[PDB]
């Protein structure tokens, strides 16, 4: 369920979009209080979630996050 | 509060300046139709949203993903 690693919850989360498109959703939990992120792919049928701000990771998140942006829309 | 994309861009600009001493900013975006997108924010007071069509989308991402790396600044 969580993915604590890299490539692995991409490859993952591309395929519960690409399973049901309709029904998927992904959030994206900013703190900077404590300074963390939080994406979730979450597909009614199963729960994807990833932390670990470490922001060598801030870029390829948004990216993640814009490219599913292109597949909503295409 | 559905609005347009570029009033969407400055009330996302709010949302991480008022919760930059404490709160979490959360984004929903999902497939909608009744192609297009729906883009959701919400720091859990005052909620914003907007709908991003293919018509926009290219305007959108660019401005979209400079907002996104210059207000989160995490872990070194």
């Amino acid at each position: 369920a969580q993915y604590q690693t890299w490539e692995e919850f991409s490859r993952a989360a591309e395929k519960l979009y690409l399973a049901d498109p309709m029904k998927a959703r992904v959030v994206l939990k900013y703190r900077h209080s404590d300074g963390s992120l939080c994406i979730k792919v979450t597909d009614d049928l199963v729960c994807l979630v990833y932390r670990t701000d470490q922001a060598q990771d801030v870029k390829k998140i948004e990216k993640f996050h814009s490219q599913l942006m292109r597949l909503m829309v295409a | 509060v559905l609005l347009e994309s570029e009033q969407f861009l400055t009330e996302l600009t709010r949302l991480f300046q008022k919760c930059r001493l404490s709160g979490s900013v959360f984004i929903t975006l999902k497939k909608y139709d009744g192609n297009k997108c729906l883009l959701r924010a919400t720091d859990g007071k005052k909620k914003i949203s907007t709908v991003v069509s293919s018509k926009e989308v290219n305007k959108f991402q660019m401005a979209y993903s400079n907002l996104l790396r210059a207000n989160m600044d995490g872990l070194k």
